[PDB]
């Protein structure tokens, strides 16, 4: 039951990542072969449609009615140093010999040290005001933001 | 200890001695940050009887899953509540005698899409710098024929015929 | 090291292709995860303890920084509009006030002949208007 | 035709106003803080930052398009609003 | 002649005012403390009035 739900989540999220992949590839090849006459509206439109559509769709398929993806853990069965043409046909024009390097390259959750230094700076900024001014700011922001969305939703009528 | 996923643990002198049980011996010399010192398996190794002391001494045990003879031995950590009651804690797969904790399916996608949004953010904030606007000019980046030529053209064709080109 | 003649817009392509590499990493890892061979899944119940109240404080500082950047780009564009408005169509006002003009297609033409004034001279005085503020 | 051009101007105006309103409302909605579940604070925050910046850029672009519409309307008025040509000719 | 053209000039200035009111409203929302929430409501009504009369 839940494994069918996991299979559906994996297929749907692979679909969204495939759309983002094709969008990124179309944008980069458009920048290369279409370099001339390129207005700032064209690239703003591409940036907006790419990031808006594919980030929001990935988030909404990541946060509704899904199995918890912390629960599934990725483990390999075999490591066989041979040119597997079925793997070449599976992963699309990429992924050479299934050997000791590719799985230690892919199962990598250490980020780049720049955003790690960013995270250090966020923890540094977390050492400031908390739990009274924090709760107060959260409540006031949510209140005034709901008030403004109420204003605009009223005036839209 | 802060991020157990970003650590690696090896011992090079214990690489050429690697057999099936010797994977878990390799796992239990000492001073692996992944493998616990307070595991039951240490108390198994203290006195004797490694056959049933995984089971009579209930707790966290370290169960080897899948065996490939050169490099790949999958060590899985479980908590037992009784004999034949197995509950997963964590996974640790070895590659050439190098243990890696197996990451979750969520955290890998989150880390990759984190790098995604960061890279496209840097790209977009660079691209937003170049565009310059004016209402008259528009956008930019910060980086005839007199119609008696039909007769002249027919005369050119007659010249082509009357005098051909010669390479 | 050389690329298809793109000497501006290279760093944007570096960031985008790095994104393309890690997105191909995601497609790769979920595809090899999706087949049972070469990669497998095990359901594990594990739990984490958050050492600090991360959603409140992290969402707070990140949303204030995001709103800061958004207000920056918005107000920068606003002051660009202020300096941008503070000349072509005024010259079109003066030119139409003296001359006879019209628009065909995107082109803006004008009549130079006295055919409006009564001459049957077989010659049209079509002069073009060319933005260059204005030229003919 | 003239009707077609006027319709096109109406379409552009409706689209620009709609885009400014939608982008502002969406920025305000994202500005809401919500409790996280399977979104990994850091990733959620960068995605939100990118969305806000892109929407602000879209609002600025819509303002530039409204300036373009005003310019086109000015050109149409200067070229073929018959009454003012008649008063200019008479004066 | 100056009438409709000056109307177009005013709408140019009010498009600028619409963008500046958008920016000022998110300026006030980005503040650590935003005490003048009434002024936030005034700037919001100013923004929507600008867009509507444009």
């Amino acid at each position: 039951r839940e494994e069918k739900q996991l299979e559906a989540s994996l297929d749907a999220l692979l679909s969204q990542v495939a759309d983002l992949k094709n969008s990124l590839g179309s944008f980069i090849c458009k920048l290369e072969n279409e370099y001339g006459r390129l207005t700032w509206p064209s690239v703003l439109d591409s940036f907006a449609l790419l990031s808006g559509q594919l980030n929001t769709l990935n988030k909404v398929l990541k946060h509704e009615k899904t199995p918890l993806f912390r629960n599934q853990v990725i483990i390999p069965l075999v490591l066989s140093p041979d040119r597997d043409e079925d793997l070449m046909r599976q992963t699309e024009g990429r992924v050479p010999v299934f050997s000791h390097e590719v799985v230690p390259d892919h199962l990598r959750t250490k980020p780049d040290p720049e955003v790690e230094e960013q995270e250090k700076q966020l923890t540094t900024d977390a050492a400031r005001i908390g739990a009274d001014a924090a709760q107060k700011q959260i409540q006031s922001l949510n209140k005034m933001c709901s008030n403004l969305l109420e204003k605009i939703s009223k005036e839209e009528r | 200890r802060d991020n157990l996923l970003g650590i690696s643990w090896v011992d090079s002198s214990w690489i050429p001695i690697l057999n099936s049980g010797s994977v878990l011996d390799y796992f239990s010399e000492r001073s692996n940050p992944f493998y616990d010192r307070t595991c039951n398996n240490e108390v198994v190794k203290m006195q004797r009887l490694t056959l049933e002391h995984l089971n009579q001494m209930v707790g966290i045990e370290y169960i080897l899953l899948h065996a490939q003879e050169p490099i790949l031995f999958i060590i899985r950590k479980q908590q037992r509540q009784s004999p034949a009651q197995v509950i997963p804690l964590a996974d640790y797969y070895i590659i050439a005698g190098v243990i890696y904790q197996a990451p979750d399916l969520g955290s890998v996608i989150n880390s990759r899409v984190l790098t995604a949004v960061h890279g496209i953010q840097s790209a977009f904030d660079e691209a937003m710098s170049y565009c310059r606007y004016h209402p008259s000019k528009g956008y930019w980046w910060h980086f005839s024929s007199i119609f008696q030529r039909q007769r002249v053209d027919a005369l050119l064709l007659d010249l082509r015929q009357k005098f051909p080109p010669k390479f | 090291k050389f690329q298809p003649s793109l000497w501006p817009w290279d760093s944007v392509r570096n960031n985008l292709r790095s994104a393309l590499t890690e997105m191909c990493v995601l497609y790769d890892v979920l595809s090899i995860v999706r087949d049972k061979k070469f990669m497998t899944l095990d359901p594990v119940s594990q739990d984490a303890l958050p050492p600090k109240q991360n959603p409140q404080t992290l969402q707070l500082i990140s949303k204030k920084k995001s709103l800061a950047g958004a207000a920056q780009i918005l107000l920068k564009g606003a002051e660009r509009l202020t300096k941008s408005v503070t000349d072509f169509n005024s010259e079109l006002l003066r030119l139409r006030q003296h001359w006879k003009l019209r628009k065909v297609g995107d082109k803006i033409l004008g009549d130079l002949s006295y055919r409006s004034a009564g001459s049957l001279f077989p010659h049209h005085g079509t002069f073009e208007v060319i933005k260059n503020p204005l030229d003919v | 035709s003239k009707e077609t051009l006027l319709q096109s101007y109406n379409k552009r105006l409706k689209d620009d106003i709609k885009s400014i309103m939608d982008n502002f409302t969406e920025i305000i909605k994202t500005a809401k803080i919500e409790d996280e579940t399977q979104v990994s604070r850091a990733t959620q925050g960068e995605q939100d930052n990118y969305e806000m910046h892109v929407r602000a850029a879209n609002i600025v672009r819509a303002g530039e398009s409204l300036m373009k519409l005003v310019s086109d309307l000015k050109q149409f008025l200067i070229l073929n609003d018959f009454p003012s040509v008649n008063e200019a000719i008479d004066q | 002649l100056a009438n409709e053209r000056l109307r177009a000039l005013e709408d140019i200035e009010r498009e600028i005012g619409a963008i500046l009111q958008n920016a000022g409203t998110v300026i006030l929302e980005l503040s650590k403390e935003k005490t003048n929430e009434r002024l936030l409501d005034r700037q919001a009504a100013a923004f929507t009035a600008s867009v509507q009369h444009v």
